[PDB]
This record gives structure tokens, sequence and C-alpha cells, in this order.
């Protein structure tokens, strides 16, 4: 099972 | 960033029973707040400290992307597989400490490209083959331990290797040379 | 009568014989049954014995698509989701002429898409996600009569994105994300998909400009063009997306300004145009929209964050780091919204932190590093127990830390580095059950390290360099067995190290340099299994260097400028250690310039 990232905001953070 | 991406690649090919790599969040701007990672003032990795963490698995060539890494501390683990040749791309490395592991295969000749290396401890592994002559070109080398391996062939006595003593090359499968006191064919 | 008889049970026994079933999902498929309706995965709508749906999802079934199943006359819904179905998808799938739903997602299907999928007139839902399909999308796909959902996500499709997909009038979702498509522009024709609610084109190697046509999609709810090489401006045409709730344009090469026309989007709640080259100011009209989430980080944006953004009752996420934004954060930020994630780092923001960032009690991440913020930490944040990550470093902050702020129970990282913070570490630090990293370096902190710091069993890093901390190390500090870094350099710490240091079995770095420590280095120093960096320089450490030091494999040693006396163990009398023992008059070794 290749998990597929949902359509949504990017999550890059400090 | 690229450096964090490279270390995350190591996390996924490593086996981590104690979850020592849990803080390694690849969504962070950089790996500098990751436990076991130290960065310089320019936020570039200079240290990976993962000694005696009960880590299993293989290293990745992606480690060679860490151009400011100075201290690679992966000693006292159960890491198997070969020393990735790409470790020779770590231009600023001062310490390569892969000792007390299950590493196999040859010491990459690429390791002679580490012109700033001072500490090379590969002892207590299953390493085979001859000791690369390129290691003699590391003028900065001060500490060498290739003991308790399955190494064979001539032990260099020139360049950086002239100062080294027998305890550095002890318990190898068939080492020959002046340090060995067994002359080579 | 005879007209209405079927062999559905016999067809299904042929499906069963054609598939590997290691977990016996099909054991219920008993040919002695009068009807297959009770069989696992089988539903028959109406009293009629006709099979109408087969759901074999997550059954761990392996082998090719069983084309014989098309002989079920009334089969309207088929799912083989999350199985090991393999090989090419046969052109004879079109024999399944009654199919409304086809879900073959998460399988091992390979080869080209069969153009005959377009010859099932009843087909409403087609899902081939998580397969190995390759080559061009067939021209037949422009001719789907009733298709509402086309999902080809996470395949190996290597052709250009086809304009003919804009000819499917009934389409509600076009999901083509995560395909290694040949570089292609967004076809303007996609603006003719008048019923479209979802355009998901993430990581499709898209190039060129967002077409103005896309503004014609009045029913669109999700526009997602993220992870592509799109260039040009975010079009003002996107103000025509009357029903849009989410716009994702992050990680592109977009330039120009955020159009004020995004303010016309009444239903818009989520916008992420991060990782672009956007310039100018965030428009007040966009901020007036009650957004749940706004991400515009790593852009070239300037000017002030409009105060209007603090009016939103829905805002939980603002990530605008890596910009040149100036001025103050809105005074009422967090007062009217359940703010959870705030990241305004790497900006030129100034003034006091807003007082009520955590009024709704949900703030987890406060990330404001590399700004010019001044004043004291708001006292309200002492009650913000939801916080998990605090990064206030590289600001112009001053004053005591509020007592309660040290004791927040879910904080994992507390970083107050490079400020002018003063006062002491409160005894309240004992309540910080989740604290792993404490970084207080380059402040004006004073006082003894409280004994309660020893109660932090999971603490991994204590870095408090460049402060005015004083007193003997608390005994409890030596009970911290998870500690890998202790950096207390450039302080006024006094007293002796004890034998309790042997409990620092996980400690990699001990930096006690530039302090007022006295007494002997304990013999338990050699019992630290993972210690590679030792700096005790610039202290008043006295007595003989322990022989146990020779046990360690240090990459960094400095005992310089102390009151150490005696001989160097001959293993330390090496040229490499020439700058490790300087300024010890009592100390005599065989190193040039020593003794
Ligand atoms: C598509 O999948 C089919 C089902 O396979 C299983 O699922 C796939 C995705 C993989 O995970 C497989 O590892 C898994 O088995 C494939 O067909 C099946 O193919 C196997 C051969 O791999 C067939 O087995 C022969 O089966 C007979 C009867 O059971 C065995 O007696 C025989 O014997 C030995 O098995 C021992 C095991 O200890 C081996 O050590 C020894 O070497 C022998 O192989 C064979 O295993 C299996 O019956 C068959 N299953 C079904 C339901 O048909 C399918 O592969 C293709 O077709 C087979 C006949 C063969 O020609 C193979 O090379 C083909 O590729 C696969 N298709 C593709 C394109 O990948
Ligand atoms: C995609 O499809 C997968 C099917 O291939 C599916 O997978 C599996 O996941 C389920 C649920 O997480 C697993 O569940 C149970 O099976 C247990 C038996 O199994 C195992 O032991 C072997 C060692 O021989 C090992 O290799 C396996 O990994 C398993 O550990 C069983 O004990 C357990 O019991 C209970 O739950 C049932 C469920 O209702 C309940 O009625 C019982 O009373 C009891 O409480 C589960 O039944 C299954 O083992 C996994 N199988 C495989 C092949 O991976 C994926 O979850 C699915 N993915 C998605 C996203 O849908
Ligand atoms: C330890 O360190 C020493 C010192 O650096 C290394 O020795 C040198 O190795 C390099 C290659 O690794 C040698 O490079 C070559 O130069 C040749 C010409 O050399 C002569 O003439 C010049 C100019 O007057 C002198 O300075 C020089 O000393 C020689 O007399 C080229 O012909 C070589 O080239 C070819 O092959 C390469 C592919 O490998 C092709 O890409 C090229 O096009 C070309 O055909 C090469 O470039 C260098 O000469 C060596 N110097 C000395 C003094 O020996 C050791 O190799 C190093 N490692 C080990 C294991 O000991
Ligand atoms: C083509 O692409 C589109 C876009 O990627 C795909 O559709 C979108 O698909 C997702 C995945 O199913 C949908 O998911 C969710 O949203 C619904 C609806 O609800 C809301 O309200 C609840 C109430 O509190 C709130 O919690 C939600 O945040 C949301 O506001 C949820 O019901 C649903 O579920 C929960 O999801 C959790 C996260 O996975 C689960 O853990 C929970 O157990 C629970 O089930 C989920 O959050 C989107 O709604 C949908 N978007 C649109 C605009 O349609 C589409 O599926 C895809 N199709 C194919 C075939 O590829
Ligand atoms: C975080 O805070 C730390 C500590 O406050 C800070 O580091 C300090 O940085 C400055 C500048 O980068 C360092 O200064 C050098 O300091 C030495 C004294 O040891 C001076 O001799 C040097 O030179 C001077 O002469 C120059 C002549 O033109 C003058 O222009 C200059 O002002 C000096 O007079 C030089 O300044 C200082 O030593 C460190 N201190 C410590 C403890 O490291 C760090 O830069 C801050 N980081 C960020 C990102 O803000
Ligand atoms: C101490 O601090 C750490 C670091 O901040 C805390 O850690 C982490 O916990 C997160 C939430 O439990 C966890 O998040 C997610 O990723 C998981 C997969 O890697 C995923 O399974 C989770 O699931 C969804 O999670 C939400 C949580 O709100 C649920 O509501 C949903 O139902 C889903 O299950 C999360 O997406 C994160 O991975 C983890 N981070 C690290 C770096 O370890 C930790 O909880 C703190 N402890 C205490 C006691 O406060
Ligand atoms: C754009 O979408 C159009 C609407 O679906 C599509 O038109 C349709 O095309 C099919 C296939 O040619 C026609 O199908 C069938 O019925 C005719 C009757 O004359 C038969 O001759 C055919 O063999 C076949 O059974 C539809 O009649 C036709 N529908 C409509 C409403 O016009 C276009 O082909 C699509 N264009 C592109 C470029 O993809
Ligand atoms: C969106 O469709 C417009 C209308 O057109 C057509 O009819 C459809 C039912 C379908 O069969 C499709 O294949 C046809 O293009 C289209 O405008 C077109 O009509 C004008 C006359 O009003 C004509 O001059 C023009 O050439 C037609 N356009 C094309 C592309 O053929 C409109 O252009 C299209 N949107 C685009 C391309 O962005
Ligand atoms: C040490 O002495 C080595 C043997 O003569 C020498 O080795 C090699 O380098 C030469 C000249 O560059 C190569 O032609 C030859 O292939 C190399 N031999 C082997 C066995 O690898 C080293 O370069 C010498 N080291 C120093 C520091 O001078
Ligand atoms: C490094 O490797 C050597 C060689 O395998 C280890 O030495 C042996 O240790 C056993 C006990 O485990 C002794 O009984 C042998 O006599 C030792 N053999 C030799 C040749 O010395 C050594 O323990 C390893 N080092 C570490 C730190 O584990
Ligand atoms: C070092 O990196 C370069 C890429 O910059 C690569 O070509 C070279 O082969 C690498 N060396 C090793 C030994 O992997
Ligand atoms: C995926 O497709 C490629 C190219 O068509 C093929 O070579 C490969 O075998 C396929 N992979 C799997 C997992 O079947
Ligand atoms: C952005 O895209 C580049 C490739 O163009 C990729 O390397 C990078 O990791 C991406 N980052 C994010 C957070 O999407």
């Amino acid at each position: 099972y290749v998990p597929v990232p949902a359509s949504g905001p990017s999550r890059k953070h400090n | 960033n690229l450096e964090g991406d490279a270390l995350h690649t190591l996390r996924v090919t490593l086996v981590d029973p104690n979850n020592v790599l849990q803080s390694w969040d690849p969504t962070l701007v950089n790996p500098c707040t990751w436990f076991h990672v130290t960065c310089n003032n320019e936020n570039s990795v200079i240290r990976v400290d993962l000694g005696n963490a009960e880590l299993s698995g293989h290293l990745v060539p992606e480690l060679g992307v860490l151009k400011n890494l100075q201290y690679l501390e992966l000693y006292s683990n159960n890491i198997t597989g070969p020393i990735p040749s790409n470790l020779g791309n770590l231009t600023n490395l001062v310490s390569l400490d892969l000792y007390l592991n299950s590493f196999s295969g040859p010491i990459p000749e690429s390791l002679g490209k580490l012109s700033k290396l001072r500490f090379l401890r590969l002892n207590n592994n299953s390493l085979t083959g001859s000791i690369p002559m390129s290691l003699t070109n590391i003028t900065t080398l001060q500490v060498l331990d290739l003991s308790n391996n399955r190494l064979s062939g001539s032990v260099p006595d020139n360049g950086s290797f002239s100062l080294f003593t027998p305890i550095s090359f002890a318990n190898n499968l068939d080492l020959c040379g002046p340090v060995t006191s067994h002359p080579c064919p | 009568g005879s007209s209405m008889d079927n062999q559905d049970g016999f067809i299904l026994q042929q499906v069963k014989l054609s598939l590997d079933d290691p977990d016996s999902y099909l054991s219920s498929w008993n040919s002695n049954d009068a009807s297959p309706c009770r069989w696992s995965g089988v539903s028959c709508a109406g009293d009629f014995s006709s099979v109408t749906s087969v759901d074999l999802s997550s059954a761990n079934l392996a082998g090719p698509f069983p084309s014989v199943i098309c002989r079920l006359s009334n089969l309207a819904h088929l799912s083989l989701y999350n199985n090991s179905i393999n090989s090419t998808l046969p052109l004879n799938i079109a024999a399944c002429k009654s199919l409304q739903t086809l879900d073959l997602s998460q399988n091992l299907l390979t080869g080209e898409l069969p153009q005959t999928l377009a010859d099932i007139p009843t087909l409403v839902h087609l899902d081939l996600t998580g397969n190995n399909f390759s080559g061009d999308i067939p021209a037949s796909f422009g001719k789907f009569e009733n298709l509402e959902v086309l999902s080809l996500v996470y395949n190996l499709l290597d052709g250009t994105i086809p304009p003919f997909l804009g000819n499917i009038s009934t389409l509600k979702m076009l999901n083509l994300s995560y395909n290694p498509f040949s570089p292609s522009r967004i076809p303007p024709e996609f603006g003719n998909l008048t019923n479209l609610e979802v355009m998901w084109l993430t990581e499709c190697h898209l190039v060129g400009q967002i077409p103005d046509s896309l503004g014609q999609l009045s029913k669109l709810v999700d526009l997602d063009l993220a992870l592509n090489d799109l260039v040009g401006h975010i079009p003002p045409s996107l103000g025509g997306l009357t029903n849009v709730v989410q716009i994702e344009l992050y990680n592109n090469s977009l330039t120009g300004e955020i159009p004020p026309e995004l303010g016309n989007l009444k239903s818009l709640r989520l916008l992420d145009a991060s990782m672009n080259q956007l310039t100018g100011k965030i428009p007040d009209e966009l901020c007036r929209v009650p957004l749940e989430s706004l991400n515009l980080y790593e852009n070239n944006l300037e000017g002030e964050l409009p105060a209007s953004i603090a009016l939103s009752p829905n805002l939980y996420e603002i990530r605008i780091f890596g910009n040149r934004l100036t001025g103050g954060l809105p005074k009422d930020l967090g007062l009217n919204s359940p703010l959870r994630w705030l990241d305004v780092s790497e900006n030129e923001f100034s003034g006091d932190l807003p007082a009520d960032l955590c009024a709704k009690g949900e703030l987890e991440e406060l990330l404001i590093i590399h700004n010019s913020f001044s004043g004291v930490i708001p006292e309200s944040l002492a009650d913000c127990r939801s916080l998990t990550r605090i990064r206030l470093a590289y600001n112009r902050f001053s004053g005591s830390v509020p007592t309660g702020f040290w004791g927040l129970p879910h904080v994992n990282l507390l970083e107050l580095v490079n400020n002018s913070f003063s006062g002491e570490i409160s005894k309240s630090i004992g309540g910080a059950s989740n604290l792993s990293l404490l970084i207080l370096s380059n402040n004006e902190f004073t006082g003894s390290l409280p004994e309660e710091i020893g109660s932090l069993d999971n603490l991994n890093q204590l870095s408090a360099s460049g402060n005015k901390f004083s007193g003997s190390l608390p005994d409890s500090l030596m009970s911290l067995g998870e500690l890998g870094t202790l950096d207390l350099h450039g302080n006024q710490f006094s007293g002796e190290l004890t034998s309790g240091i042997k409990s620092w079995k996980k400690l990699n770095e001990l930096n006690l340099a530039d302090n007022e420590f006295t007494g002997k280095i304990p013999d338990e120093i050699g019992s630290l299994s993972v210690l590679n960096y030792l700096d005790l320089s610039g202290n008043m450490f006295s007595g003989k260097i322990p022989v146990s030091l020779q046990s360690l494999k240090l990459n960094q040693l400095n005992l310089s400028y102390n009151r150490l006396s005696g001989d160097l163990p001959p293993s330390l009398a090496k040229d490499m250690y020439k700058n490790s023992f300087i300024g010890n008059p009592g100390l005599c070794g065989d190193i040039k310039g020593l003794c």
C-alpha cells in the first residue's frame, strides 16, 4: 500500500 | 532542507527499536532541532551523535550530501552492510567512528578524499580486503583503529601511516608489513 | 420466469477459482448455497437473486482482473481496492456494461489504460489510484457519457495532460496527482468542466501560467496545483471561483502580487501559496475573508500583516515565515480564533507579542525566530498548556519568564536563545513532563539551576550558555539519564562535580567551560559510555587528571586554564593534545611548551 498525501496545505515549520 | 532529507533517508533504512530518531521530523525547515543532530551558526549539520543507540540496518550514500559534517558517531550499534563509498564526499569530516558494528566489505578508497580527517575508528567490524593506500594521503590523521577486522594485505608505513603502531592494525585476518613484523611477499 | 434466470453463483465461483485467496476471504462462497447474496463482498439489490455489487476491498486477493465477472448482468458496483490484483487491465472490462462504480485503487495493475473504459455508458466513478499504469491517457476518455469522478492518482502515466479531459461535461472530480507526466501546461479547456468540484493536479510536472479559464469553475471546491513548475501570476480570474473552499499553489515558480480579488471568495477557508516568489503586500481583502488556514511562507512578501486576519473566527493556522514582513502582529490575534499553529519566523516583525494568542486554549506551536519582537512574554501564555513547541529565539525580548510558562506540561522544545531575558528558572520547571530540549543560551538569566530540573526524566538537551547562572550544580541534575547535551559554558557556576556524573550514561557533550568550578575531575568521568566532547577549560579544577579519561574515545578535549597538577598519562602526552592542557602550572607532560 503506497499511502497518498491528501489535497491540502503544506506543513513546513520551524 | 536537503540535509534533513538526507538524514531522513538514513532514518527509514535504519532499524530503531528505542525510537532514538523519533524527533527527526522531515517537515522541519532544517534538522538542527532534531535530537542527536548538532548544527553550526549557519544552520548546517556538523555532528550526528548516534553511538550506542542499538540501531540496526544499513547506512545510505545520502549521508555524503552533508558537506559540513565533522563528527559522524555511529559506533556501538548492530549496523550491517558496507561503508557507503559516498562517505568520501564528506569534505569537512574530522571523525569517522563506525567501530563496534557488523559492517562488511572493503574500506572504500574514497575515504582517502577526507583531507581534514583526524579520527578514523573502524575497529570491531567484519571489514575485508586491503587497507587503501589513499589513507596515507590524509596528512591530518592522528588516531587510527582498524583492529578486530578481517583485513588482509600490505599495511602502508608512509605519509600519515608512519607514526601508527601495531595496536592500530591488531587482530586482522592476514595483514603483512613492517608494523606487522611479518614481511610481505 | 426463464427470461429472468441467472448463473451469478457460477460466475462468482469462476472469479474465486481465478484469484489467489491466502486469507480465505472467499470461504463463504459455497456452491451448495441456493444464492450467492450472503457471500462475503456480495450484495443483491431487490428480492431478485441478481448480484448488484461486489466489494472485495482489503481481502488480500492476487491475480489478474477477473473479466468473467462482467457476466453478472446487474453488476453496478465493483471494488477491488487494496488487493494484489496484477497484470494489464483487459480491454474486455467494457463487457461490464452496467457498472456505475469501478474502484481498482491500491493494486499492482500495469501497462496502458484500456481505452474501452470509455465504452461503459453507466460509469460514474472510476478510481485507478495507487497502480502502475503507464503511457498516454487515451482519447476515448474525452467521450465518457456520465463520468463524475476520474482518479488516476499515483500511477506512472508519462504523457502530456490531455485537453480532451475538459470535454467530460458531467465530471465533478479530476484527480491526476502524483504522475510522472511529460511537462505540460494546464489546458484552458479545463475551464469548460462546468460541474467540476475538485481539480487535484499536485506533482503533475505542470508548466506555464494558470489559465484565466479556471475562474469560470463556479462549482469548484478544491483547486490544488501544488508541487509543479507553474510560472506567472496568481490570476485575478480566480476571484470567479464562487464556491472554492481550498486553493493550493505551494512549491511553484509563481511571481507578482496576491490578487485582492481573492477577497471575493466568500467560501474560501484554506489558502497555501508558500514556496513561490510572490512579491508586494498581503491584501486586506483576503485577510477580511474568515480563513481557517493561510500559508504564504518562503515568498518575497513585504509590508504589514493586515489586522483583519485577527477577525476570523475560524483561523487555526498562519505560516508566513521566510518573508520581509514588517510592523506588529495584530493585537487581537488568537482572541477570536482557535489558533493552533503560528509561524512568523524569518521576518522583520517588531513590537510586543499579542496578549491573547492562546485565548481559545489550542495554541501548540509558537514559532517566531529571527524577528525584532520586544517586551515580556505575555502572562496569558503561562496558562497555555496546549503548547508543544516554543521557538522565541533571535528576538529583542526582555524581562522574567512568567512562572507558569516554565511548567507547561506538553512542551517538547523551549528555545529562548539570543534574547535579553532575565530572572531565574522557576521551580515550576518540574511540571514540564514532556520537555526534551531546553535552550536558553545568550540571555541575562540569573540564579541557581532549580533542583526541580532533575525531575525532568526525559530531558535530552540542556543548553544555557552565555548567561549569569550561579551556584553549585543541583544534585538532581546527575539523575538525568536521557541527557545527551549539557552546555553551561560562559556562566558563573561554582562548586565541585560529584561521583553522580556516572549516571550520565547517554551524555555526548559536557561543556562546563568559562565557569567557577573547583575540586577534582571525578574518576567516574571514564564511565561515561557515549561522551565524545569534553570542555572543562577556564575553571579552577584541581588535582590529577583521572586515568579513567584514557578509557574514553574523545574527539574534543580541553582542560586548559585550570589548577590541574601531576603527570599526563602517556596516552594524553601526544602532539594532538598540545592545546588541551595549557595554563595548568602544576601539570607536567612530554608535550612541547608544557611542564
Ligand atoms: C500475478 O499474480 C498471480 C498470483 O500470484 C501471487 O501474487 C503475485 C502478485 C505475487 O505476490 C506472487 O508471489 C504470488 O504467488 C501470479 O500467478 C500465480 O503464479 C504462481 C507462480 O509465481 C503460480 O504457481 C505455480 O503454482 C502452482 C500451483 O499452485 C505451484 O505448484 C507451482 O510450484 C512451486 O511453488 C513453490 C513454492 O514453495 C516454488 O518454490 C517453486 O519454484 C514452484 O513455483 C508454482 O508456484 C500460482 O499458482 C499462480 N496463482 C494463480 C491464482 O494463478 C501471476 O503470475 C503468472 O502466472 C503463473 C502461472 C506463472 O507463469 C508466473 O511466472 C506468471 O507471471 C502474476 N502475473 C504477473 C504478470 O506478475
Ligand atoms: C489493506 O488490505 C490489507 C489486507 O491485506 C489490510 O491488512 C491487514 O490489516 C488488518 C487490520 O489492521 C490486520 O488484522 C488482523 O489480522 C490478525 C491476524 O494476523 C497477523 O499475523 C501474521 C503472522 O503470521 C502477520 O504477518 C500479520 O501482519 C498479522 O499481524 C488478527 O489477529 C486480528 O484480529 C482481530 O480483529 C478482527 C477485525 O474485526 C476482530 O473481529 C477479531 O475479534 C480480532 O480482534 C485482525 O483480524 C491483518 O493482519 C493485515 N493483513 C495483512 C495481509 O497485512 C490493510 O489494513 C488494508 N489497508 C487499508 C488502508 O485499508
Ligand atoms: C595519494 O596522493 C598522490 C599525490 O596526489 C596521488 O598521486 C597522483 O595521482 C593522480 C591521479 O590520481 C595523478 O594524476 C595524473 O597526471 C598524469 C600526468 O602526470 C605526470 O606529469 C605531471 C605534469 O608534469 C606531473 O606533475 C605528475 O607528477 C606526473 O609525472 C595524467 O596523465 C593522469 O591522467 C589520466 O587518466 C585520467 C583518468 O584516471 C584521465 O581523466 C586523464 O585525461 C588522463 O588520461 C592523471 O591526471 C598524479 O600524477 C599523481 N602524482 C604523483 C606525484 O604520483 C595518489 O594517487 C594518491 N592515492 C594513492 C592511493 O596513493
Ligand atoms: C479526488 O480528490 C478529492 C480531493 O483530494 C478527494 O476528496 C476529498 O476526499 C477526502 C478523503 O475522503 C475527503 O475527506 C474528509 O472530509 C470529510 C467531510 O468533513 C468534514 O467535517 C468534519 C466534521 O467535524 C471535520 O472533522 C472534517 O475536517 C471536515 O471538515 C470527513 O468526513 C472525512 O473524515 C474524517 O476524516 C479523518 C481524516 O482521514 C478520519 O481519520 C476520520 O475517521 C473521519 O473519517 C475526511 O476528513 C474530503 O472531504 C474530500 N473533499 C472534497 C472537496 O470533496 C476525492 O475523494 C478524490 N477521489 C478519488 C476517487 O480519488
Ligand atoms: C546571538 O548572541 C550571541 C551572543 O551575544 C552573538 O554572538 C556574539 O557575536 C558577536 C558578533 O557576531 C561576537 O563578536 C566578535 O566579538 C569579539 C569579542 O570576543 C570581537 O573582538 C569582534 O570584534 C569587534 O571589532 C569590530 C571592529 O570593526 C567591531 O565592529 C565589533 O563590534 C567588535 O567590537 C567581534 O565583534 C561576540 O564575541 C559573540 N559572543 C559570543 C558569546 O559568542 C551572536 O552573533 C548572536 N547570533 C545571532 C544570529 O544574532
Ligand atoms: C511531547 O511532544 C511531542 C512532539 O511535539 C508530542 O508528539 C507527537 O505526537 C503527535 C500527536 O500524538 C504525533 O502526530 C502525528 O503523526 C502520527 C504518525 O506519525 C499520526 O498517527 C498522528 O495522527 C492523527 O493524529 C491526530 C492527533 O491530533 C489524531 O487526532 C488523529 O485521530 C490521527 O491519529 C499525527 O498526525 C507526532 O508524530 C509526534 N511527534 C513527534 C516528533 O514525536 C508528544 O505527544 C508529546 N507528549 C506528551 C505526553 O505531551
Ligand atoms: C466530447 O464529448 C462528447 C459528448 O460525449 C462526445 O460525443 C459523443 O461521441 C460519441 C462517440 O463518437 C457518440 O457516440 C455514439 O452514438 C453515435 C450515434 O450517431 C454512434 O454513431 C457512435 O458509434 C456511438 O455509439 C455520441 O453520440 C456523442 N454524443 C453527443 C451528445 O454528441 C465527443 O466525441 C467528445 N469529443 C472529444 C474530442 O473527446
Ligand atoms: C469551451 O467550449 C466552448 C464551446 O464549444 C464547443 O462545444 C462543446 C459542446 C464541445 O463539443 C467542444 O468540443 C466545442 O469546442 C468553446 O468555444 C467554441 O465555440 C466558438 C463559437 O462560440 C468557436 O469559435 C470556437 O472555435 C470554439 N472553441 C474551440 C476550442 O473549439 C471554448 O473555446 C472552450 N474553451 C476553451 C478552449 O478554453
Ligand atoms: C605511499 O606509497 C605508495 C606505494 O608506492 C603510494 O602509492 C600509490 O601511488 C602511486 C603514485 O601516485 C600510484 O601510481 C599507485 O597506483 C599507488 N599504489 C597503491 C598500492 O595504491 C602512495 O601514494 C604513498 N603515499 C604518500 C603519502 O606518499
Ligand atoms: C573487539 O573485538 C575483539 C575481538 O573479537 C574482542 O575481543 C575478545 O573478547 C572476548 C570476550 O567477548 C575474549 O574472551 C577474547 O579473548 C577477546 N579476543 C581477542 C583476540 O582479544 C573485544 O572484546 C571487542 N571489543 C569490545 C569493546 O567489545
Ligand atoms: C562524490 O560525489 C560525486 C557527485 O558530486 C560523485 O560523482 C562521486 O562518485 C562521489 N564519490 C563517491 C566515492 O561516491
Ligand atoms: C511499473 O511499470 C514499469 C514501466 O512500465 C515496469 O517496468 C515495472 O515492472 C512496473 N512495476 C511494478 C511494481 O509492477
Ligand atoms: C519543493 O519542490 C522541490 C522540487 O522542485 C523539492 O525538492 C522540495 O523538497 C519541495 N519541497 C516541498 C516542501 O514541497
